[PDB]
């Protein structure tokens, strides 16, 4: 899977660039394509062959590649441009179309609010069913992009973890929520946990105790 | 091509008829 | 102006076979390559493979090689996929796309996409939730209700002998790998409004028939 | 290796998906965007036999141009099935260059023998995904907008001794043929051609036709008789059916005062023939305005006659596949797997 930064954001009428870091065996081989997906319809082709636009697509959008890395330059930003962007190179290592991880273009809008994080420990009612569901609460933010990670004694927890995609609150600011579902004893057999949220490139950690 | 039409068409001239595609020719 | 239409079960049980249809009205099916691409809800894109209109040369995504069949009924203008022993993971949004594929330049790009079909992989049958409360957050507090392990959509809410109706956000449903849905509804509140001003959500699941007066500390 | 095989070919087009031009309309719906980086693999010390009269691609390309024409041009009086009076709008008509291409598991083998007649072996050879661009122009007698031969005028046939099989003449210089019809009678046009250009080359052709008939007297004459479409020079310009009297072109007196610009008495018809199938058709009275095609002549279709000291050559035309054969002569499909 190719790498690109989750959130890009700028005011209308401005220029932005969207990265796509690959390698010798994808962008060092193939011509790059880009895919604009407005919420919440199917994707459409934006760029192909490194830099070509299918009729009725502004030159405001502009493709490029450098060695093992591509970019999507956008000028004259409007509200219509607010969407998700995926680069697309062919790959002869594993004989696959390797998609770019994803980038969200956010056109503003309103000031940048960093997210307010909350972590509830499993209820005294849930634990009376040999259970545990640590609910993490990420609310009040813009742009609406959040990488969330759970810890346990400092260890990686990718097992039984669920996370909703950001959703517009009644104040146009965004809201995310993560869930970690454990056993009864799994909850008591661990000292400190921790829901950690990153928004606009910074982490905001919270912890709990049994 | 209508070859018999063409054959007969050109014999008016004293030529034979040949289908050149869906068109009539005379030799 | 080049059209595609997807079709599928929408709901499919695990360890079955997922059968997805893509109709290409207007001929041109035997002419080009065609791909199948999925996207889990709120996640990245994944190219599964392609099949040439005639061919039937096919190229698969090696980690899905073992389980994916792509076929082209040319007489009926269809390009369909079968996916064998489906799991909770293969729950995604599926679309076919036309493919341009010049071998030895690179140029693997999808220029014409269909609209999409959602496939849910859950063995479970109609069910009520297990409502749990939450508790007091930040410099101005926040609490609410966890509506866990239910099937299918949807639900409701509201708090304090029912008494709270704005300052409230109810999250989208996160489908467990156990094939069940769970969500949280929450209220960010002023810190001083705790104490004896106490809250009680209004969870309601219509299909399965369940309600909850759920008070909070 | 690679066995001679067939497969359905996919069309790389440049057709921008916005034009109401009926070639663009079809070629967007059926065809992908062009290759950005056509690769060619010159195969060293490998000999392959080609045949332009037995190459499959000719029939595929032919399938398309019909399909294209049949969806785009509808006759107001279509004399085929009974009484068809179906709609005939006035849409944009300008040929665009199609590239036919083979998927993975198949290659296009291109011949590089520079003076290659189209049939028989080719020593100098290569491999491609796609052909060069080809405009599906429908014409008789003259091959318009095609390719030039690399060095010499190359004479193409399945059998030179068989007067039945048509001869394709492949030029090396192009001749412009200005074919105009004044706006405001309706049914009368003129193809302006440079005389000093044409006969300098029609001669170069004669010397080539000498080379393959033992220095006999090469003579041209108007078509011996036959349908208006192949006796006259029938082609299509901006959606109109030109019919030009090409007698004054095939002149022996020249090949001596001949310099002067030659002009053909053309006249556009409504009650016309069909090159797709047997039958008649009818289209609306030709559009208004100065109608013109700045066409470039790159070929002549020719039919021979029965042998003493001279040889006669009249203008051929009819088998519209031959037109595609004139362009697809150096290409052939081949399976690898
Ligand atoms: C054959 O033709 C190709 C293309 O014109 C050229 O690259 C090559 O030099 C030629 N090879 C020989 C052996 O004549
Ligand atoms: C074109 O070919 C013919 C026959 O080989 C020859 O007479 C003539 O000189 C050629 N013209 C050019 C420009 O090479
Ligand atoms: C093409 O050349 C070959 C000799 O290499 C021969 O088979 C044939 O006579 C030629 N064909 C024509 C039409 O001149
Ligand atoms: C071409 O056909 C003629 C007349 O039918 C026949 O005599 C001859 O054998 C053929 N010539 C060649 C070169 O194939
Ligand atoms: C083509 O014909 C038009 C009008 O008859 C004329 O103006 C123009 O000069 C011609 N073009 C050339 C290149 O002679
Ligand atoms: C025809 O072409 C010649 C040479 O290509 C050029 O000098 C001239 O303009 C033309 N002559 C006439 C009489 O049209
Ligand atoms: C074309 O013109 C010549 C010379 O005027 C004339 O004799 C002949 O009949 C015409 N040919 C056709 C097929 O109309
Ligand atoms: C053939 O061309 C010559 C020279 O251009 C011209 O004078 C003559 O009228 C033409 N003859 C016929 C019968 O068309
Ligand atoms: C051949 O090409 C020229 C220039 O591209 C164009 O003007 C003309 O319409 C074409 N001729 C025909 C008969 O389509």
């Amino acid at each position: 899977v190719l790498t690109q930064p989750p959130s890009v954001s700028a005011a209308p009428g401005q220029k932005v660039t969207i990265s796509c870091s690959g390698s010798s065996s994808n962008i060092g081989r193939s011509y790059v394509s880009w895919y604009q997906q407005v919420p919440g319809a199917a994707p459409k082709l934006l760029i192909y062959d490194t830099n070509k636009r299918p009729s009725g697509v502004s030159d405001r959008f502009s493709g490029s590649k450098s060695g093992s890395s591509a970019s999507l330059a956008i000028t004259g930003l409007q509200t219509g441009d607010e969407a998700d962007y995926y680069c697309g190179a062919w790959d002869g290592s594993l004989n696959v179309h390797i998609f770019g991880s994803g980038t969200k273009l956010t056109v503003l809008g309103q000031p940048k609010a960093s997210p307010l994080v909350t972590l509830f420990p499993p209820s005294s009612e849930e634990l009376q069913a040999n259970k545990a569901t640590l609910v993490c609460l990420i609310s009040d933010f813009y742009p609406g992009v959040v990488k969330v990670a759970w810890k346990a004694d400092g260890n990686s927890v990718n097992t039984g973890v669920e996370t909703t995609t950001p959703s517009k609150q009644s104040n146009n600011k965004y809201a995310a929520s993560s869930y970690l579902s454990l056993t009864s004893d799994q909850w008591k057999s661990h000292k400190s946990y921790s829901c950690q949220v990153t928004h606009e490139g910074s982490t905001v950690e919270k912890t709990v105790a049994p | 091509x209508n070859l018999h039409f063409c054959q007969l068409r050109c014999k008016s001239l004293g030529l034979l008829g040949r289908c050149a595609x869906t068109f009539c020719a005379c030799v | 102006e080049v059209q595609l239409v997807e079709s599928g079960p929408g709901l499919v049980k695990p360890l079955e076979t997922l059968s997805l249809t893509c109709a290409v009205p207007g001929g041109s099916i035997r002419r080009n390559y065609w791909s199948w691409i999925r996207q889990p809800p709120g996640k990245g894109l994944e190219w599964i493979g392609h099949s040439y209109g005639s061919g039937g040369s096919t190229n698969y995504n090696p980690s899905l090689e073992s389980r994916v069949t792509l076929s082209v009924d040319t007489s009926k203008n269809l390009f369909s996929l079968k996916l064998t022993s489906v799991t909770a993971a293969d729950t995604a949004v599926y679309y076919c796309a036309r493919t341009v594929w010049y071998y030895t330049s690179g140029t693997h790009y999808f220029d014409h996409w269909g609209q999409g079909v959602l496939v849910t992989v859950s063995s479970a049958s109609t069910k009520g939730p297990s409502v749990f409360p939450l508790a007091p957050s930040e410099s101005t507090a926040a609490l609410g209700c966890l509506v866990k392990d239910y099937f299918p959509e949807p639900v409701t809410v509201s708090w304090n002998s029912g008494s709270l109706t704005s300052g409230v956000h109810t999250f989208p449903a996160v489908l467990q790998s156990s094939g069940l849905y769970s969500l949280s509804s929450v209220v960010t509140v002023p810190s001083s409004s705790l104490g004896t001003q106490t809250y009680v959500c209004n969870v309601n699941h219509k299909p399965s028939n369940t309600k909850v007066d759920k008070r909070v500390e | 290796v690679w066995k001679d095989a067939d497969t359905t070919l996919f069309c790389a087009s440049d057709a921008k998906a916005h034009e109401t031009e009926v070639h663009n309309v079809w070629a967007t719906h059926a065809c992908v965007p062009t290759d950005p980086n056509p690769q060619e693999i010159h195969l060293e010390n490998v000999t392959e036999n080609f045949n332009m009269w037995k190459n499959n691609m000719v029939e595929q390309m032919q399938e398309d141009v019909i399909s294209l024409w049949d969806q785009s041009l509808q006759p107001c009086v279509k004399l085929t099935g009974s009484v068809i009076k179906q709609a005939c709008p006035k849409i944009s008509f300008d040929p665009i260059p199609i590239h036919y291409c083979t998927p993975a598991g198949y290659v296009i083998l291109k011949c590089n023998d520079k003076n290659f007649n189209g049939t028989g072996p080719c020593k100098n050879v290569s491999s491609v995904q796609c052909t060069h661009g080809i405009k599906p122009v429908v014409s008789t007698q003259l091959l318009l907008n095609g390719s030039l031969a690399e060095e010499e005028i190359i004479i193409r046939s399945e059998n030179l001794t068989n007067n039945a099989k048509t001869i394709i003449v492949h030029l090396n210089k192009s001749v412009e043929i200005n074919c105009t019809r004044p706006s405001n009678d309706i049914r009368k046009a003129y193809c302006e051609i440079n005389g000093t250009k044409w006969n300098k080359v029609l001669k170069q052709v004669t010397e080539k036709l000498k080379e393959h008939f033992n220095n006999k007297t090469i003579i041209f004459q108007p078509p011996s008789g036959g349908d208006l479409e192949i006796t006259m020079h029938s082609f299509n310009c901006r959606g109109e059916f030109f019919y030009c009297n090409t007698t004054q072109l095939f002149n022996n007196t020249c090949i001596k005062g001949c310099n002067g610009t030659i002009t053909l008495p053309c006249k556009i018809k409504q009650i016309i023939n069909m090159w797709q199938g047997t039958g008649q058709a009818m289209y609306a009275p030709p559009i208004d305005g100065k109608i013109n095609c700045v066409s470039n002549i790159t070929g002549i279709l020719l039919t021979r006659d029965g042998n003493t000291s001279n040889e006669t050559f009249r203008p051929g035309g009819g088998n519209i596949k031959d037109n595609w054969r004139s362009e697809l002569y150096k290409y052939k499909v081949v399976q690898i797997e």
